[PDB]
C-alpha cells in the first residue's frame, strides 16, 4: 500500500481518535478562555505551521498546546525517516501451478530432464508433467539464461544448486522462494552397494563429520515514495468532501 | 651491499652534475646522510643500461651505517642489477630452479648482506639466513581514495505538478467559496507564502487551514528522505581484509595484481586455497612498486597489494590513496646474509640493541612518520 | 519601499519559520529566497545527523617524564622479575 | 626459563618470552611468530 | 503505538489540565488583585 | 565493559617478538626456523590467531 498503516500507523485507529479528542479538547478550552468554530478551529488548525499570517492572555495558555504539536510533528518526521530503511508462488500449493490457463501471460516453468525433478513431479502432479515436458531445458547454464532473459518464468530443480545459483547471481536477481517452502525436502546421501561391508562406516564417518563441525566449516568458504502519490489524492479527495458539505449548506 | 630502489627505504635519484650526494637537511635540521650507489638507471629491458653511480639513502642506509660504525663494515652499496626480489623461476632446460635478482646475487658470491625490504620467507630461509626482524609490517592491502561525495527530487518528479495541481485547484475552490459567501495570482502567491515561511496573506477559512495543513507535508517528507539517504551514501568498503567474500570470485572489472615473485608471490602460490582467484593476478602485474603505485593513481589498477610499510607511507606522502585490511601475513623484514657470514650473532645483537634503543624510534620518526 | 528599513529585515526574518512580525509585486518573486534558506537548511541538519554518528601515544610524554610535577599523582606499575624492567 | 634452558636443564624454552640483549647472548632464539613489546594500557563530543 | 507515545501524550494531557485549571484561579486572582 | 584501551598499534615502544627459546648451539635451530617460517607462511598462524 501507499502512505497506508503499512507504511506508517499500522493501527490506525489509536492516532485518530488521539486527534480527535485533543481537538475537541482545545476547541472546548479556547471557547471556555471567542467563537466556537469561528476561532478555536482556526487556531487548533493554524497552529501546526509556523505561516499564521492570519493570525489574532487566554491565547498564552492554549499556544502551550503548540509544544505538543511540534512535538508530534518532530516524532512523525523521525518516525518517517526510521521506518524507510531495508517470492509470490510459494511453493506449488498455489493456484498458479494448478491453472497456469487462469493468467493471460502462459506460465513457462523449468525442469531438466532424466533427473530427479521430473521423476519427483510424476509421483504427485501427473497431468501438470505433460505441462511440463513441454518446456525443457539441456543443462542448468540454458535455464539459468533463460530465466535472465525471461524466456522461463520460473524454474523448478534441487533445491541446493538453485541456492548456490542464487548466492553466485550476477546482479543479484535470481532468487528462491523463501526458505522452508520445499516442496519435497531430502538429502543427498552417498550411494553404496547393497549388503556392502562399508555402509556402516560411511554413516558413521558422516555423523562425525557433521558433528565435529567439519560440515559446516566444509560449507563455508565453497558457497518520491509510493506515500507522497497517495498522500496528495487523500488531501484532495478530503478538500473535495469539505468543500461539497460547506456548499451543501 | 645490495639494495633495492624502494621509495620508503632506498630514495634512488640522480647525483649533481659533478657526481656525487646532493646536500640535504631534514625538517629537524639533521643532516641527511648519503651514500653512493652504482646501480643501473635504466628499467626496460633493452635500452643501453648503464652503471652510473646515483644516489642513494633511506630508511635502511641508517641502519646500514650503524652497523658499519659498530662493527668496522666498508660497505659500497651495489644496487642490483635486475631490479627485482626474485624467488624461484626458470628460463631454459626447465629442469632446475634459480634465484635471480638480489637473493640471486647473494648467492652466486659476489654481494653480500642485504639492507632492504625482503621479508622472511620460508624458502628464502631455506638457502640465506637472516638475522632478528627490525620491523614486522604484515603486508596489506592498497585501494584508491574514493572520490568526495540529489538536488532535485530524487525520483518520481511528479511531485511538482502535484503541488502545482493542487494550488490551482486549491485557488479556484477559494474563489468560488468567495463568491458564494483574488483575481488572477493572489491565491498562489499566498499558496507559495504558505509553503515558504514569509508572512504573506468560513469555507475559505477551513480551506486554507487544510491546504497550509498538507503543505508542511511535503518539506517534511523531503527532508525525511534527505535525512534518511545517510544510511548507503555509497562510499561502500573496498576490500577489508583478504578473507571477504568479494575476493572469492575474481572479476576482470576489478583487476588488481602484486609486483613479481616475492613474497606475496611465494604466499599466494603456497597458500593453495583459492588457485582460481590466485592465478587471477599472474597476467598482469608490473615491473616496480612505483610503477604499480603510479598506475593505481591513474586508476588502471583497482587495488594493489605489498608490504604495509610501503603502502601506508605511500598514503600519508600522498593524501590519495587509502589502505584497507588491518593485518594478514605478518612477516617481518631481516638483513639478508650467507650462510657463511660470521656476523650472524653480532648483527642479530646489533638489530636488537637498536629496538632496544631508540634508534629505531628515531629512524621511524624522521624516515616513516610524515604528515 | 525603504532600502534597508524592509529589505534587511526580511532576509534576515525569512531563514526561520517563526517569522510573526513579517510582511507590492516585486517583492513576491524576492520571497521565494525562504525556499533556498529551509533548503540550506534542511541540508545542513542531514549533514550533521550525518556526522554525528588517553595519552600522547608513547614514553616521550612529558607526564612520565614529570609524574609528580603535574596535579594529578602517577604510580605507572610493573611485573617484575621480567624484561620491562630491564627495557 | 632462561635459566633452566642455560644449565642443560632444558633444550627448548616454547614459553612466551621476549628477545633481549642478555637473553640473545647465553640462548640462541628462533624467530618470533608473535609481534609483541613495550605497551600501555589503561582505563578510560 | 507503543509505551512511549502513549506516556507522553498522558503526560501532555495531565500537564494541560492541570495547567488550564491553575491558569483559571491565577488569572482570577491577577484580576482581583489589579481591581480591588 | 571493554574499558581498557591500549595506545593504539603502531606505537609500541620497543616492538621485539616472543619466539622460542632453543639451547646455545642446539642442532634443533634450523628445523624449528623451517617449521616456525612455515607455520608463519602458511595459513596455521592465522587461524591460531
Ligand atoms: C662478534 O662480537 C664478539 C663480541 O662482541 C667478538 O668477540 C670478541 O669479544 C670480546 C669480548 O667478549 C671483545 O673484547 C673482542 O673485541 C671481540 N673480538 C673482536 C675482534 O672485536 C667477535 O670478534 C665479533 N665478530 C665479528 C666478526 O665481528
Ligand atoms: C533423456 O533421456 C532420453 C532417453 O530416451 C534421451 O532421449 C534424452 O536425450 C535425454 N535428455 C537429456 C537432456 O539427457
Ligand atoms: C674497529 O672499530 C673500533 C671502534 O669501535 C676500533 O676501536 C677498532 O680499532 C677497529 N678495528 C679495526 C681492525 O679497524
Ligand atoms: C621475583 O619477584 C619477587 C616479588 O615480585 C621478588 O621478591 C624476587 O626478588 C624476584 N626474584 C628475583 C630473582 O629478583
Amino acid at each position: 500500500s501507499a502512505f497506508l498503516e503499512p507504511f506508517s500507523a499500522s493501527v490506525w485507529v489509536m492516532m485518530f481518535v488521539m486527534l480527535l479528542i485533543v481537538s475537541a479538547i482545545a476547541v472546548f478550552v479556547f471557547e471556555y478562555f471567542s467563537f466556537t468554530i469561528g476561532k478555536a478551529i482556526w487556531l487548533l488548525w493554524g497552529l501546526v505551521f509556523n505561516n499564521s499570517v492570519p493570525v489574532q492572555t487566554s491565547k498564552i495558555m492554549v499556544s502551550v498546546w503548540a509544544f505538543f504539536a511540534v512535538i508530534f510533528l518532530a516524532s512523525y518526521t523521525a518516525n518517517l525517516a526510521a521506518f524507510m530503511i531495508q517470492d509470490q508462488v510459494t511453493g506449488l500449493s498455489d493456484k498458479k501451478f494448478q491453472r497456469p490457463h487462469d493468467y493471460s501471460p502462459p506460465f513457462r516453468f523449468g525442469t531438466v530432464p532424466n533427473g530427479s525433478t521430473e521423476r519427483n513431479i510424476r509421483n504427485n502432479y501427473p497431468y501438470m508433467h505433460q505441462y511440463m515436458t513441454k518446456f525443457n531445458q539441456k543443462g542448468v547454464e540454458d535455464a539459468l539464461v533463460s530465466l535472465k532473459t525471461g524466456k522461463l518464468d520460473a524454474f523448478i530443480y534441487d533445491a541446493a544448486v538453485l541456492n548456490y545459483k542464487a548466492g553466485r547471481d550476477e546482479g543479484c536477481k535470481l532468487v528462491t522462494i523463501g526458505s522452508g517452502y520445499i516442496f519435497a525436502t531430502t538429502g543427498y546421501g552417498i550411494a553404496l552397494q547393497k549388503g556392502s561391508p562399508w555402509k556402516r562406516q560411511i554413516d558413521l564417518a558422516l555423523l562425525q563429520f557433521v558433528g565435529d563441525g567439519e560440515m559446516e566449516e566444509l560449507e563455508t568458504l565453497w558457497l518520491l515514495d509510493i506515500d507522497n502519490m497517495a498522500g496528495v489524492f487523500y488531501m484532495l479527495a478530503a478538500a473535495m468532501a469539505l468543500s461539497l458539505i460547506t456548499f451543501i449548506w | 651491499i645490495v639494495t633495492i630502489h624502494q621509495e620508503p627505504f632506498v630514495y634512488v635519484k640522480p647525483t649533481l652534475s659533478d657526481g656525487t650526494c646532493k646536500e640535504e637537511f631534514t625538517v629537524n635540521g639533521d643532516p641527511v646522510k648519503k651514500v653512493i650507489c652504482t646501480g643501473p638507471n635504466d628499467t626496460s629491458p633493452g635500452s643501453p643500461r648503464h652503471t652510473v653511480p646515483q644516489c642513494c639513502y633511506g630508511f635502511c642506509i641508517d641502519l646500514l651505517i650503524k652497523l658499519a660504525r659498530t662493527m668496522n663494515f666498508t660497505y659500497e652499496v651495489h644496487l642490483v642489477a635486475d631490479g627485482k626480489f626474485g624467488t624461484q623461476e626458470r628460463v631454459n632446460n626447465s629442469n632446475k630452479k634459480e634465484w635471480n635478482g638480489m637473493m640471486g646475487e647473494l648467492l652466486s658470491g659476489q654481494a653480500d648482506m642485504i639492507v632492504a625490504p625482503l621479508t622472511i620467507n620460508n624458502e628464502r630461509a631455506q638457502y640465506i639466513e637472516f638475522s632478528k626482524p627490525f620491523k614486522y609490517q604484515g603486508l596489506t592491502i592498497l585501494v584508491k581514495k574514493e572520490i568526495p561525495r540529489s538536488f532535485m527530487q530524487p525520483f518520481q518528479s511528479t511531485l511538482w505538478l502535484l503541488v502545482g495541481l493542487s494550488v490551482h485547484v486549491v485557488a479556484v475552490m477559494l474563489y468560488l467559496l468567495d463568491r458564494f459567501s483574488l483575481t488572477l495570482s493572489s491565491a498562489m502567491w499566498f499558496s507559495w507564502g504558505v509553503l515558504l515561511n514569509s508572512g504573506i496573506g468560513f469555507s475559505a477559512r477551513i480551506l486554507g487551514m487544510v491546504w497550509a495543513g498538507f503543505a508542511m507535508i511535503i518539506v517534511a517528507s523531503y527532508t525525511a528522505n534527505l535525512a534518511a539517504f545517510l544510511v548507503l551514501d555509497r562510499p561502500e568498503e573496498r576490500i577489508t581484509g583478504i578473507n571477504d567474500p568479494r575476493l572469492r570470485n575474481p572479476s576482470d572489472k576489478f583487476i588488481y595484481a602484486t609486483v613479481k615473485q616475492s613474497s606475496v608471490d611465494i604466499y599466494f602460490r603456497r597458500q593453495v586455497e583459492l588457485s582460481t582467484m590466485y592465478r587471477h593476478m599472474e597476467k598482469h602485474n608490473y615491473e616496480s612498486a612505483a610503477e604499480a603505485i603510479q598506475a593505481v593513481r591513474d586508476n588502471k589498477l583497482h587495488a594493489f597489494i605489498w608490504d604495509s610499510a610501503v603502502l601506508e607511507f605511500e598514503a600519508s606522502q600522498k593524501c590519495d590513496l587509502v589502505t584497507t585490511g588491518e593485518l594478514f601475513f605478518r612477516s617481518g623484514f631481516g638483513i639478508g646474509m650467507r650462510k657463511d657470514s660470521p656476523w650472524k650473532q653480532n648483527v642479530s645483537l646489533s638489530i636488537l640493541k637498536s629496538h632496544e634503543n631508540g634508534f629505531m624510534e628515531d629512524l621511524d620518526k624522521t624516515w616513516v612518520r610524515y604528515q | 519601499s525603504f532600502t534597508i528599513g524592509k529589505a534587511i529585515w526580511l532576509l534576515w526574518g525569512l531563514v526561520f519559520n517563526n517569522s510573526v512580525p513579517v510582511q507590492t509585486t516585486s517583492k513576491i518573486m524576492v520571497s521565494v529566497w525562504a525556499f533556498f534558506a529551509v533548503i540550506f537548511l534542511a541540508s545542513y541538519t542531514a549533514n550533521l545527523a550525518a556526522f554525528m554518528i588517553d595519552q600522547v601515544t608513547g614514553l616521550s610524554d612529558k607526564k612520565f617524564q614529570r609524574p609528580h610535577d603535574y596535579s594529578p599523582p602517577f604510580r605507572f606499575g610493573t611485573v617484575p622479575n621480567g624484561s620491562t624492567e630491564r627495557n | 626459563m632462561i635459566g633452566e634452558v642455560v644449565y642443560q636443564r632444558a633444550v627448548m624454552a616454547v614459553g612466551s618470552l621476549t628477545i633481549n640483549e642478555e637473553r640473545s647472548e647465553v640462548v640462541d632464539f628462533s624467530v618470533p611468530f608473535v609481534e609483541t613489546g613495550i605497551s600501555v594500557m589503561v582505563s578510560r563530543s | 503505538t507503543f509505551e512511549n507515545m502513549a506516556g507522553v501524550f498522558m503526560l501532555v494531557a495531565g500537564g494541560i489540565v492541570a495547567g488550564i485549571f491553575l491558569i483559571f484561579i491565577e488569572i482570577a486572582y491577577k484580576r482581583h488583585k489589579d481591581a480591588r
